[PDB]
């Protein structure tokens, strides 16, 4: 019955979940983690990753 | 021993670093300071700045 309701609360929690994982993609680079790409290469390197 | 330098013998050693979660063997000649546990602190636990 609360059909409408549900349906929009459950797009906006999808969103945020997919906009919360899309933080674990690489897109190409060597690790999702800035600090260890901070940590590890050189900051010439590091600008480019 | 008579060669171009473009042939003549090298030796070559490859390191191999594994990043992977685990248990954290080697690590740097750097120390080991206190522990806090009530205020915003950097930690270095051998895997996280």
């Amino acid at each position: 019955a609360l059909g409408k309701l549900q349906d929009v609360v459950n797009h906006n929690a999808q969103a945020l979940n997919t906009l919360v994982k899309q933080l674990s993609s690489k897109f190409g680079a060597i690790s999702s983690v800035l600090n260890d790409i901070f940590s590890r290469l050189d900051p010439p390197e590091a600008e480019v990753q | 021993p008579t060669y171009g330098v473009g042939h003549q013998p090298y030796r070559v050693v490859v390191l191999s670093f594994e990043l992977l979660h685990a248990p954290a063997t080697v690590c740097g000649p750097k120390k080991s300071t206190n522990l806090v546990k009530n205020k915003c602190v950097n930690f270095n636990f051998n895997g996280l700045k």
